[PDB]
């Protein structure tokens, strides 16, 4: 659709694409025993063990709050892999990072656990939105399916399985009834059926068969426009 | 809607009684003059002042949490 | 000594093995029940646990485990050794000689 | 066979410029009831070429509408008519429409075709829905060099006498004078043998474009007038971004100027990103161009194409409500205020659906 | 006939207006000031316009004085 | 054999965090300034008329 | 509170038109959110 068409938008003085080292001043330079008196520098060889515990705490720490929910444990898991695995597969150079990218990597991570220490951090408060929307749609389908009736879901795997016997008993010259094929009747029936949730199906027409709801329609008497005027 | 608003509504029952069921469907003045008076909830009726307090609220806040962490 | 277990608080066990081959017994079960380990069944003593889908961050994981089920305090100088199935049972094995010995439980 | 069906017939030279019948192919679309839509092809040019374009699962345009790869007069196997005038081609398609039952239709063009297309939006708006033009614009394009170049090929195709000239007379005449290969293969394929190999001859009236053409004057086709008026609807335009016909500086003011409701590039007009090459304006011969040009049009078709003017999309229909004037409905004990306006069924008058539906809303109550 | 439809027009945008001046402003200037001056212009008509009622301020002041 | 199955029955719900909420969320972004500064402003003011009002 | 509806024209139906009966709960939702920290804070004010 449209390409970036400057040739030179990824260079910069450090290199193309360089955005482990840019290019400053002030560069480092190296220090010689013989000639250095004493020295203010804050780096060290701790690095490795405090990515080793801050993986330790923000886990054991986010558990705290789920309750005992396997599947959320490991789906936890992967996304927190996602968040320490980000140095290790960037196309940034993290090893080539100005004064040490594994420093800077575990003091980030350092400022994310402080705040899943008090369970105060956005992915913490995601999780549990995001979760309780899952179980309570889960929890639909057990009640619905404890009665005995049928859930949305099933009816349109029954309803598929058979229109795949229909477009299939006539697909006779050819017998590749392909994935892209499979796929083209599913969407058919999922936009009827995502616009059957507002306009559901009164009649043999079917979810959202009636012209009569697309003719001129007014705001109901006891909820009217709130937030500008009408005329 | 607001627990004020549903004050009115149950101070007015009588009065939207007559207005509505009465004038508001007449014909003529009497009529044009209760369908102009209906009473029921607000067209229009949000308040912008509470509404500007939310949102300066909301972005000085934020200024607060970057100024005191620190 | 409770957790939440599928929603329902449950009193946690400690187990004492003391012996050698419950140790063998309870890494197995123990990575074999790790949700990212792959062919379970050809996982032995001598298995490297790179080999089966596993890495750095999943042997914490496991760690993190052995104190759940142990009650151990393993610190982080520790953890990163820990690539093979003979691994943890020959640290479960040092942590109950150091505790017979010294009568108390190795630094955290 | 099925999805490709184009009526036949044998064009008719008109003294009345009201008696002339439009003829062109017809693509079924995949679903049963769609609404229509017509697209002219550029001048002396061919529909059949379209039909890959129309018909290509990657694109699925047929999911959307049943298209009607339409000739206009004097060109392919429409009736024929001196006239030019947009006013009565238009009035040409109203008929086309009536006789094929056709209660309004999506328009489409590609060049002079779009402006032909939207010329019917301007003289006919409540029966089209959209108007979706392709490398074209309302605007006078006598003095453009891809005009010039057009204008002057059909001037040498005059001084062809067939009941003289050779089949190898003519194969040399279009190589040398004409040096375009498009347009060269474009007027090739025109020629046509009648019954009865009486002669040879081109299958758009000759003579009457030139006169359109060479007069150069206001009602030739290059020319856009003012007595066209504006298009009160939907219109989208798409054009190579290095292009001839439409140059990005300043060849799109006519679409502000002809059409009200135009938002603006980004909204309603696009540029596709490609290199210099005369070849550009035939979109359909390129995929990367007909790539974008069909994703454009699909979704003009799915989400602005017979929308309401103040609505952002086909999403806010029946959610979203249009304010009213006041003074504006006949009945005096009215509560005026917000609407959402109505959306009528494509064909509702050569079909009784509301008197359907009608019926099947009172079983319910 | 006139156009109906425009009785009243300017009564009603001007108790919108009243409703809300914010919003009634800022919609009805949003395709203007989507083309922005620079900071120096901007301040120039901030501070000529303060300035302004700064000195009418003054006068008025100045009125009071000469009704004492 | 597959129409045998049958479905667990699911945990009652996740842990709700007493200080979040919809309308007082309580990290900050500017995208939640974005919803309180269109309410206040309001919605686009749609004309229905042909001229504008100047 | 009930109220009185002149029934000057029809109601759209709820459950085709939906969206039209939102707005109203949303806001009392947004005020009883509010009191929830008016009433948590009893104890910081006293
Ligand atoms: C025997 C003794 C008798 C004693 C009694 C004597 C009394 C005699 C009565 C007989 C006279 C009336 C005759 C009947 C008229 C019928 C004509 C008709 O059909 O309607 C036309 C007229 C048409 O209006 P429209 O078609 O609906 O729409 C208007 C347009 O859309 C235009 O609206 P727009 O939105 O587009 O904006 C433009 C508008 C508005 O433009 C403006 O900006 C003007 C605004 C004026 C008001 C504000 C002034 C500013 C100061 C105040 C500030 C207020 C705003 C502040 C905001 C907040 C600030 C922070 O322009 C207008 O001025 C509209 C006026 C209506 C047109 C008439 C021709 C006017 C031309 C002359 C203009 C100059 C005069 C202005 C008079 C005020 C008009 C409202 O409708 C009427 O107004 C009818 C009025 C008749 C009412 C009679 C009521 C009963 C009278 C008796 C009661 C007792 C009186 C006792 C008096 C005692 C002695 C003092
Ligand atoms: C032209 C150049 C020169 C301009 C010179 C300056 C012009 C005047 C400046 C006045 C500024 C005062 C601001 C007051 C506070 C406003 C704060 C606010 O958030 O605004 C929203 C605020 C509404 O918030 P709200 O309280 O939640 O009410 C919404 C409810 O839903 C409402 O429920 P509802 O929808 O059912 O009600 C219908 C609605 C629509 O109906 C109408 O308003 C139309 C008819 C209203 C009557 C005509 C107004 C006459 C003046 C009012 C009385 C004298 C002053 C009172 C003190 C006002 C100052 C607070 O009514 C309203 O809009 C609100 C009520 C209007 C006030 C009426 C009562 C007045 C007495 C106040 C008693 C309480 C205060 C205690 C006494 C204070 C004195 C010690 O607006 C107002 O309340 C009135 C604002 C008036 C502004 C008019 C002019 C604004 C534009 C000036 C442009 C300046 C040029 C520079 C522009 C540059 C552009 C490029
Ligand atoms: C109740 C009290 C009543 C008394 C007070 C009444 C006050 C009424 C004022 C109401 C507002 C005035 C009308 C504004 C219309 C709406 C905005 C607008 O203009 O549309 C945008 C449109 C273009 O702006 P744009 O589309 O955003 O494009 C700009 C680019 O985005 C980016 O910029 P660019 O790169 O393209 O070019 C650089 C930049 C150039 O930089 C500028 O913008 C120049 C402004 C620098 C600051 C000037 C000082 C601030 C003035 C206000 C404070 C007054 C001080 C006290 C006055 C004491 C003496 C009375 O261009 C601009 O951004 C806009 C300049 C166009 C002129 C703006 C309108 C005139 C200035 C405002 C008049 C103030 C009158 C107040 C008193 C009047 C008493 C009768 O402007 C035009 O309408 C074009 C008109 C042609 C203007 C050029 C020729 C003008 C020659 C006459 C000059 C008159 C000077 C008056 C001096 C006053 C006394 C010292
Ligand atoms: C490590 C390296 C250094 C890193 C430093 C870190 C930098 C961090 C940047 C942080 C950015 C903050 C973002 C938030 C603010 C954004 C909002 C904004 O207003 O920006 C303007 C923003 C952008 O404007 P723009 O059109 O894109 O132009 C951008 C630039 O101006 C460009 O325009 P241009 O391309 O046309 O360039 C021409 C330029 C040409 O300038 C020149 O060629 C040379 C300038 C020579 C200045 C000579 C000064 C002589 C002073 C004499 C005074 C003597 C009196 C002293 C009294 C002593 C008493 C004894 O002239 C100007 O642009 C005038 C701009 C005014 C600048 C005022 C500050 C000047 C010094 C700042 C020093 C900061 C340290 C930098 C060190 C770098 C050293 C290498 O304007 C807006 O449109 C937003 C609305 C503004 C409404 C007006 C009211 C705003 C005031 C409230 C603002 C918010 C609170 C205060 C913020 C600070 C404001 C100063
Ligand atoms: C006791 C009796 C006393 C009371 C008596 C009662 C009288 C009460 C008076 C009320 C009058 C009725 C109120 C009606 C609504 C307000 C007036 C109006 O024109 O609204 C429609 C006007 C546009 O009409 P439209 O057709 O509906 O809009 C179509 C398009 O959407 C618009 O955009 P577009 O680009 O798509 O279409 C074209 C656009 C092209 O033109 C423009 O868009 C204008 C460009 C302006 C925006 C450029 C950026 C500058 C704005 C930045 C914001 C700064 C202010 C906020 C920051 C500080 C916070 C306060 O509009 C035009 O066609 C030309 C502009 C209209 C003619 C020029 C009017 C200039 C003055 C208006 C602004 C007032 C300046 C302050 C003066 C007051 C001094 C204190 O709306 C505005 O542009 C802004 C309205 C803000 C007015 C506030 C002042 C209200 C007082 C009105 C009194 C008359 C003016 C006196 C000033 C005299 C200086 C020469
Ligand atoms: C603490 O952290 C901070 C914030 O939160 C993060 C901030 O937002 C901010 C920014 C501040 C704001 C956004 C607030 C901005 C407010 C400003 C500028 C002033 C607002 C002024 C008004 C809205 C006008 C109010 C006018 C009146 C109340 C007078 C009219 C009402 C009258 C006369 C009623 C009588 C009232 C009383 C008797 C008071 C008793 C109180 C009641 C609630 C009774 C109510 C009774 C009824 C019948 C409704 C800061 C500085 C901050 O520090």
């Amino acid at each position: 659709g449209y390409k970036i068409r400057n040739k030179s938008i990824f260079w910069t003085r450090a290199g193309w694409k360089n955005n482990w080292h840019p290019k400053n001043f002030n560069a480092p330079r190296p220090s010689y025993g013989e000639f250095t008196m004493g020295i203010r520098c804050r780096n060290d060889h701790h690095s490795f063990l405090r990515y080793v515990q801050t993986y330790r705490n923000m886990s054991r720490h986010c558990k705290q709050y789920f309750l005992g929910d396997k599947q959320l444990e490991e789906t936890f898991i992967l996304g927190l892999r996602s968040l320490f695995l980000v140095p290790y597969d960037s196309q940034c150079l993290t090893d080539q990072i100005k004064h040490g990218g594994e420093r800077r990597f575990v003091d980030q991570l350092d400022r994310d656990f402080e705040l899943i220490s008090y369970n105060t951090h956005p992915y913490q408060l995601f999780t549990y939105t995001v979760r309780n929307e899952h179980l309570a749609w889960k929890n639909e389908q057990y009640e619905k399916i404890q009665k005995g009736e049928k859930t949305f879901e099933q009816e349109l795997l029954d309803y598929l399985d058979e229109q795949v016997l229909a477009e299939k008993a006539k697909l006779r010259d050819g017998q590749n009834f392909s994935i892209e094929r499979m796929t083209e009747i599913a969407l058919h029936v999922f936009r009827k059926a995502r616009a059957g949730k507002v306009r559901p199906a009164q009649d043999v027409r079917g979810p959202d068969g009636n012209v009569n709801d697309f003719l001129e329609q007014r705001r109901p008497f006891e909820h009217p426009n709130p937030t500008g005027v009408t005329h | 809607m607001n627990p004020i608003q549903k004050a009115w509504l149950k101070i007015l029952e009588p009065v939207s009684y007559v207005i509505n069921e009465k004038m508001a469907k007449r014909t003529g003045i009497i009529g044009k003059l209760g369908r102009f008076f209906a009473i029921g909830p607000r067209e229009y009726g949000v308040h912008p002042i509470n509404r500007m307090f939310i949102f300066m609220n909301r972005k000085y806040m934020a200024f607060q949490a970057v100024a005191l962490h620190r | 000594l409770t957790q939440y277990v599928e929603g329902q608080i449950v009193n946690r066990n400690q187990l004492t093995l003391k012996k050698q081959e419950d140790i063998e017994q309870y890494v197995l079960k123990l990575v074999r029940g790790y949700f990212r380990t792959t062919n379970k069944q050809g996982l032995n003593i001598n298995s490297v646990l790179q080999d089966h889908g596993l890495d750095e961050f999943d042997s914490i994981e496991l760690a993190m485990q052995v104190e759940e089920d142990l009650g151990y305090v393993i610190s982080a100088e520790t953890i990163p050794v820990l690539n093979k199935v003979k691994h943890f049972v020959n640290y479960i094995n040092h942590v109950e000689q150091f505790k017979a010995e010294n009568g108390k439980a190795p630094i955290a | 066979s099925r999805i490709i069906n184009h009526l036949r017939g044998d064009p008719v030279y008109q003294d009345n410029t009201k008696d002339v019948s439009l003829r062109g192919t017809f693509l079924r679309g995949k679903y049963d009831d769609l609404p229509t839509m017509i697209f002219f092809t550029e001048a002396c040019d061919l529909t059949a070429n379209w039909i890959p374009f129309f018909t290509n699962p990657q694109y699925d345009i047929l999911a959307h509408r049943n298209v009607w790869l339409l000739n206009p007069r004097n060109f392919g196997n429409s009736d024929r008519h001196p006239s030019f005038d947009l006013q009565e081609m238009s009035d040409d398609v109203m008929r086309f429409m009536y006789s094929q039952k056709i209660s309004m239709a999506t328009l489409g063009g590609h060049g002079i075709g779009g402006k032909i297309a939207l010329a019917v939006g301007c003289y006919h708006a409540e029966r089209v829905t959209g108007v979706f033009s392709i490398d074209s614009s309302p605007m006078d394009q006598r003095y453009h060099e891809a005009f010039k170049e057009f204008k002057g090929y059909v001037n040498a195709l005059t001084e062809i006498n067939f009941k003289t000239w050779s089949d190898k007379d003519v194969k040399v005449f279009l190589k040398e004078n004409i040096k375009d290969p498009k347009w060269r293969s474009i007027f090739t394929n025109n020629i046509s043998k009648n019954a009865k190999t009486q002669s040879d001859s081109f299958n758009f009236e000759i003579n009457y474009l030139n006169h359109n053409l060479n007069f150069n004057k206001a009602d030739s086709l290059g020319n856009w007038a003012v007595k066209n008026g504006i298009y009160t609807g939907r219109a989208h335009f798409i054009f190579p971004e290095y292009s001839r016909w439409v140059h990005l500086a300043t060849n799109t003011l006519p679409m502000h100027k002809v059409c009200a409701r135009v938002k603006g590039f980004g909204h309603d007009i696009f540029y596709v990103q490609g290199d210099e090459n005369p070849l550009n304006h035939w979109v359909y011969d390129f995929e990367n161009y007909a790539n974008v040009v069909a994703s454009k049009l699909n979704k003009f078709l799915h989400s602005y194409d017979g929308v309401h003017a103040l609505l952002k999309d086909r999403t806010e229909i029946g959610n979203f409500m249009i304010p009213d004037r006041i003074k504006s409905r006949n009945d005096s004990k009215h509560i005026y205020g917000d609407y959402s306006p109505a959306h009528l069924h494509h064909n509702w008058r050569f079909n009784h659906i509301y008197e359907k539906h009608d019926e099947l809303d009172k079983k319910l109550n | 006939f006139p156009d109906r439809g425009n009785k009243r027009r300017w009564f009603k945008n001007l108790f919108r207006l009243i409703k809300n001046p914010m919003g009634y402003i800022f919609w009805k200037t949003y395709k203007a000031r989507l083309a922005k001056p620079s900071l120096i212009v901007t301040s120039m008509f901030i501070g000529f316009t303060l300035g302004f009622i700064k000195l009418k301020a003054q006068s008025i002041a100045y009125s009071k004085k000469q009704y004492a | 054999k597959e129409n045998t199955g049958s479905m667990k029955k699911p945990m009652a719900k996740a842990y709700e965090h007493p200080y979040n909420s919809e309308h007082h969320p309580l990290n900050f972004s500017a995208v939640k300034i974005a919803e309180t500064f269109h309410d206040f402003i309001g919605p686009e003011q749609v004309s229905p008329h042909y001229e504008s009002f100047a | 509170p009930k109220i009185v509806n002149p029934q000057l024209w029809p109601n759209p139906n709820k459950l085709r038109f939906a969206d039209l009966y939102k707005y109203q709960g949303v806001e009392m939702k947004k005020i009883n959110d509010s009191i929830k920290n008016y009433k948590a804070a009893k104890f910081y004010i006293g």
